[PDB]
C-alpha cells in the first residue's frame, strides 16, 4: 500500500536473500584463510564477485524508494546503508581506473622490497624486515637509511598515483552529493533526523580539535619526558629545544612509540609483570587461554561461547604443510557462527588478544538480533573501544592474581604503576598527534585547502606544529611520504583510531562506576560485576539500529565523545611527569634546531 | 487386557524426510492404542512444550483423533509455534489456534537435514495479504502484490514470490539450525473416542 510497508518488504526480501549470500562470501573467506590454495582463492572471489552483483542489484532496486516519505527510523536507516552509490555513480572509465590504481598501490605497498645501493644480492621487505630495524636498532645512521629509502622508492612510485587517487575520490564524492572525500569518510559518524541526538560531518572536525587542545598538555609532558631519555640515548643529534627526528620514535611512521619502552622505562630495575612463564609452567594451551576469557565474560554476565564457535574456530597453527593468515581475526560469518582466527602462543601478548578478539565477538552476538543490515557497530571507533575495554581490564594485577597467573603476594607499589602508565601512553597517548595529523591533512587535501604543490612544505610543518616530529632532511614534491603508511595507501580511514581511544576511557569510567570500584582508573578491574556488564550489554544489542550519539548516552551519560576519561586514566603518570620535566624544557620549537 | 496395535508414531517422528513448513503434513491417527510415555521419556528433544493437557495424563485419556502436524523450520522459530504468537511463521506459514489442546514437539535435527553446500529444499512461505487462520494450509505460488502495480504474473519491481527458501548448513549457529517439529492436535468429538491410552495391569 505505503511507501513504508512496499520498503519493509523489500527489506524483508533483502535481509532474507542476503544473509545467506553473505554467509557464503564470508565461509569462502574463511575457507581461504585456513586453507590459502588457488581453488579456494577463486572460490573466494566468485563468492565475493556474487555478493558485491548482488548488493549492486539490491542498491538499484532500493533506490526506487523516496526516504522522505518514511518515518521509521530502523527503516529509514537500513534504507540509507543500501541506497549509497559508492563508486558506481562514477563512468565505467573512470571506476575502472580508479580499482586498477587501487589494485597497483596495494602491490607497491605489499611487494615493496627496499635495500642499500651496491649489496643488491638480497633485500629486505616491510614486514618482518624493515620493522625489526626500525624497532630495535640503536644506530643513528641506520635508521636515517632505512626511514630515507623506503620513503624515497615508495613516495616516488606513490605520489602520481595519490595525485590521481585524490582527484578521483572527490569526483566520486561530489557525485554522491559531498563537499569532498573527507566529507564522504567524516559521514560514517552523522546522525540526522533525531531531535536532540543530531550530529553534523562539520561538528566532527571541531569535536576533534576541541579534545585535542585537552590531550596537548599530556602529549607536551610526554614529549618531553621522551625528548631527554633519547637524548640520553643519542648524545648529540636531539636538541633541548627542538623536535624529535623522525627516525627515533620506534616506528616506521610515528604510528606508535610502544617500542621505546626500553629506552624511556622510568625504573628499569624493578621488575614487570610479564606472566609468561607462569603460564609456560602450568602448560597453559590456546585453548585454557580461551577459556579464561569466556570465564572472564561469563563473570562480568555476558553470554559464553557457542558450539559452533569452539568446534569450528583455529586457534593454534595448524602446521607447515597448511598454510594460514597469521593475523587474529574475529569472524562473524553470519547466521549465528561466530569464529576467531588466531595462531595463538603462550604470550601475554596472544592472551590480551584473545580477550580483545572475544570481545569482537561478544559484539558481534549482541547484535545477532538485528536485521542484516544494521548488524555493525554504532561507529567505527565502538568495535575497536569494546576489545580494547576488555583487554585493559584483563592486564590488570588485580585480574592476574584473580585468575591465579600472579603471585598472591606481588607486591604492587607506585613504581611499577607509573611504568605500565607509561608504557601505556607510549602505546595509546602518542599515537593521538600523529592520528589526529595525518587526518586533518587528508581532510585538507581533499577540501583543496593545500595545493598540490605545497604538499609536503605544509605536511611537515603540521608534523612539527601538531605531533612535535621534525624531518632529518628536507623533502620536496617528488616524495609521498604519508602514503607509505598501510592505511592511506589502502583508502582506509583513519579516524577510527582517535575515536577509539577516547571512547576504549569513556566506557571504562562507566563500567568502573558501574562496577564500583574505588581507586585508580588504571586499577579497576570490571570481573564479577553484573550491572556493568548489563550497561554495556544496553549498548551492544543495539547495534546500528540506534545512533552512536544515543549509545554513548546508555553507557556514559553524555551525548559526545569527552577527553576527561582519558586524562583521569593517565593522572598519575601526568604528575609524575610534571615532577621530572622541572630540569627539562616542556614543550617544542618548530625551527630547524635539532638537525634538517 | 492383552494390548496389541500401538499407534504408529514411528512413520511421523523417524520419518527419513520432513515437509516444508508451508506444506506441512497432516497424519490423523485413528483405531490404534497411542503410547505416549514413550515420547515423553525420550531425551531426543528439545522441546516438549505440551498446551492444554499434561503429559502425565495423556497416557490415560481418550481422544476420538489425534492429528500429527509435521514441518522444519529454524531453531529461533521453534518459539513461534505456540497460541498467540506472532512472527513469519505464525502469521504466514503454521498458525495455531488460542484454544489449543495438544502438544508441539521439535528437535534439533543438524545432522539429517544439513548437508556442507546448503539444503535448501525447505521453503517458508514470506508475504501472504492476510494472516492465516488456525489449521490452515496454503499451498499457492501466485506472486505477492506489495505495491498498486499490476504484478500481471512477472516477478519485477514490488512484486515478489511468496515462497523463500532456507539454507542450511552444518556449521550454522543453534538459532539457524533445521528443527523439526511435529505438533500433535487432540480433539474429541461426538463419535465415539477411539484413539485411547494403553490400560496398564
Ligand atoms: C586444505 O586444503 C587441502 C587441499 O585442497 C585439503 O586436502 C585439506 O583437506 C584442507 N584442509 C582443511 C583443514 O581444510
Ligand atoms: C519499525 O520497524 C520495525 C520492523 O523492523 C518494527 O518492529 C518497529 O515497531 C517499527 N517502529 C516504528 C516506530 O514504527
Ligand atoms: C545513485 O546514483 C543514481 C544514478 O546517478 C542516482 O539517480 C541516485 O540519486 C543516487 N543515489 C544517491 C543516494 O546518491
Ligand atoms: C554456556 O552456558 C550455558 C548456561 O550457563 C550452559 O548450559 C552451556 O553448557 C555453556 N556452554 C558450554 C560450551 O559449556
Ligand atoms: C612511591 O611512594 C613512596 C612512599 O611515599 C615515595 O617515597 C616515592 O617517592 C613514590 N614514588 C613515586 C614515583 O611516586
Ligand atoms: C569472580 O568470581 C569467581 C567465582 O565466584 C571468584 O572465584 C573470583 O575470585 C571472583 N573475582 C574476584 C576478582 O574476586
Ligand atoms: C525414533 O528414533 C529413536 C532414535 O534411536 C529411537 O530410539 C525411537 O525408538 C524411534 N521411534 C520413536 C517412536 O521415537
Amino acid at each position: 500500500s505505503t511507501i513504508e510497508e512496499q520498503a519493509k518488504t523489500f527489506l524483508d526480501k533483502f535481509n532474507h536473500e542476503a544473509e545467506d549470500l553473505f554467509y557464503q562470501s564470508s565461509l569462502a573467506s574463511w575457507n581461504y584463510n585456513t586453507n590459502i590454495t588457488e581453488e579456494n582463492v577463486q572460490n573466494m572471489n566468485n563468492a565475493g564477485d556474487k555478493w558485491s552483483a548482488f548488493l549492486k542489484e539490491q542498491s538499484t532496486l532500493a533506490q526506487m524508494y523516496p526516504l522522505q516519505e518514511i518515518q521509521n527510523l530502523t527503516v529509514k536507516l537500513q534504507l540509507q546503508a543500501l541506497q549509497q552509490n559508492g563508486s558506481s555513480v562514477l563512468s565505467e572509465d573512470k571506476s575502472k581506473r580508479l580499482n586498477t590504481i587501487l589494485n597497483t598501490m596495494s602491490t607497491i605497498y605489499s611487494t615493496g622490497k627496499v635495500c642499500n645501493p651496491d649489496n643488491p644480492q638480497e633485500c629486505l621487505l616491510l614486514e618482518p624486515g624493515l620493522n625489526e630495524i626500525m624497532a630495535n636498532s640503536l644506530d643513528y645512521n641506520e635508521r636515517l637509511w632505512a626511514w630515507e629509502s623506503w620513503r624515497s622508492e615508495v613516495g616516488k612510485q606513490l605520489r602520481p598515483l595519490y595525485e590521481e587517487y585524490v582527484v578521483l575520490k572527490n569526483e566520486m564524492a561530489r557525485a554522491n552529493h559531498y563537499e569532498d572525500y573527507g566529507d564522504y569518510w567524516r559521514g560514517d559518524y552523522e546522525v540526522n533526523g533525531v531531535d536532540g541526538y543530531d550530529y553534523s560531518r562539520g561538528q566532527l572536525i571541531e569535536d576533534v580539535e576541541h579534545t585535542f587542545e585537552e590531550i596537548k598538555p599530556l602529549y607536551e609532558h610526554l614529549h618531553a619526558y621522551v625528548r631527554a631519555k633519547l637524548m640520553n640515548a643519542y648524545p648529540s643529534y636531539i636538541s633541548p629545544i627542538g623536535c624529535l627526528p623522525a627516525h627515533l620514535l620506534g616506528d616506521m611512521w610515528g604510528r606508535f612509540w610502544t617500542n621505546l619502552y626500553s629506552l624511556t622505562v622510568p625504573f628499569g630495575q624493578k621488575p614487570n609483570i610479564d606472566v609468561t612463564d607462569a603460564m609456560v609452567d602450568q602448560a597453559w594451551d590456546a585453548q585454557r587461554i580461551f577459556k579464561e576469557a569466556e570465564k572472564f565474560f561469563v563473570s562480568v554476565g555476558l553470554p559464553n561461547m557457542t558450539q559452533g564457535f569452539w568446534e569450528n574456530s583455529m586457534l593454534t597453527d595448524p602446521g607447515n604443510v597448511q598454510k594460514a593468515v597469521c593475523h587474529p581475526t574475529a569472524w562473524d560469518l553470519g547466521k549465528g557462527d561466530f569464529r576467531i582466527l588466531m595462531c595463538t602462543k603462550v604470550t601475554m601478548d596472544d592472551f590480551l588478544t584473545a580477550h580483545h578478539e572475544m570481545g569482537h565477538i561478544q559484539y558481534d552476538m549482541a547484535y545477532a538480533a538485528q536485521p542484516f543490515l544494521l548488524r555493525n557497530g554504532a561507529n567505527e571507533g565502538f568495535h575497536e573501544a569494546v576489545g580494547e575495554i576488555m583487554s585493559l581490564s584483563a592486564a590488570t594485577p588485580k585480574h592476574l592474581k584473580s585468575i591465579g597467573l600472579l603471585s598472591p603476594d606481588f607486591q604492587e607499589d607506585n613504581e611499577t604503576e607509573i611504568n605500565f602508565l607509561l608504557k601505556q601512553a607510549l602505546t595509546i597517548v602518542g599515537t593521538l598527534p600523529f592520528t589526529y595529523m595525518l587526518e586533518k591533512w587528508r581532510w585538507m587535501v581533499f577540501k583543496g585547502e593545500i595545493p598540490k604543490d605545497q604538499w609536503m612544505k605544509k605536511w611537515w610543518e603540521m608534523k612539527r606544529e601538531i605531533v612535535g616530529v621534525v624531518e632529518p632532511v628536507p623533502h620536496d614534491e617528488t616524495y609521498c611520504d604519508p602514503a607509505s603508511l598501510f592505511h592511506v595507501s589502502n583508502d582506509y580511514s583513519f579516524i577510527r583510531y582517535y575515536t577509539r581511544t577516547l571512547y576504549q576511557f569513556q566506557f571504562q569510567e562507566a563500567l568502573c562506576q558501574a562496577a564500583k570500584h574505588e581507586g585508580p582508573l588504571h586499577k579497576c578491574d570490571i570481573s564479577n560485576s553484573t550491572e556493568a556488564g548489563q550497561k554495556l550489554f544496553n549498548m551492544l544489542r543495539l547495534g546500528k539500529s540506534e545512533p552512536w550519539t544515543l549509545a554513548l548516552e546508555n553507557v556514559v551519560g553524555a551525548k559526545n565523545m569527552n577527553v576527561r576519561p582519558l586524562l583521569n586514566y593517565f593522572e598519575p603518570l601526568f604528575t609524575w611527569l610534571k615532577d621530572q620535566n622541572k630540569n627539562s624544557f616542556v614543550g617544542w620549537s618548530t625551527d630547524w634546531s635539532p638537525y634538517a | 487386557p492383552n494390548i496389541t496395535n500401538l499407534c504408529p508414531f514411528g512413520e511421523v517422528f523417524n520419518a527419513t524426510r520432513f515437509a516444508s513448513v508451508y506444506a506441512w503434513n497432516r497424519k490423523r491417527i485413528s483405531n490404534c492404542v497411542a503410547d505416549y510415555s514413550v515420547l515423553y521419556n525420550s531425551a531426543s528433544f528439545s522441546t516438549f512444550k505440551c498446551y492444554g493437557v499434561s503429559p502425565t495424563k495423556l497416557n490415560d485419556l481418550c481422544f476420538t483423533n489425534v492429528y500429527a502436524d509435521s514441518f522444519v523450520i529454524r531453531g529461533d522459530e521453534v518459539r513461534q509455534i505456540a497460541p498467540g504468537q506472532t512472527g513469519k511463521i505464525a502469521d504466514y506459514n503454521y498458525k495455531l489456534p488460542d484454544d489449543f489442546t495438544g502438544c508441539v514437539i521439535a528437535w534439533n535435527s543438524n545432522n539429517l537435514d544439513s548437508k556442507v553446500g546448503g539444503n535448501y529444499n525447505y521453503r517458508y512461505r514470506l508475504f501472504r495479504k492476510s494472516n492465516l487462520k488456525p489449521f490452515e494450509r496454503d499451498i499457492s505460488t501466485e506472486i505477492y502484490q506489495a505495491g498498486s502495480t499490476p504484478c500481471n504474473g512477472v516477478q519485477g519491481f514490488n512484486c515478489y514470490f511468496p515462497l523463500q527458501s532456507y539454507g542450511f548448513q552444518p556449521t550454522n549457529g543453534v538459532g539457524y539450525q533445521p528443527y523439526r517439529v511435529v505438533v500433535l492436535s487432540f480433539e474429541l468429538l461426538h463419535a465415539p473416542a477411539t484413539v485411547c491410552g494403553p490400560k496398564k495391569s
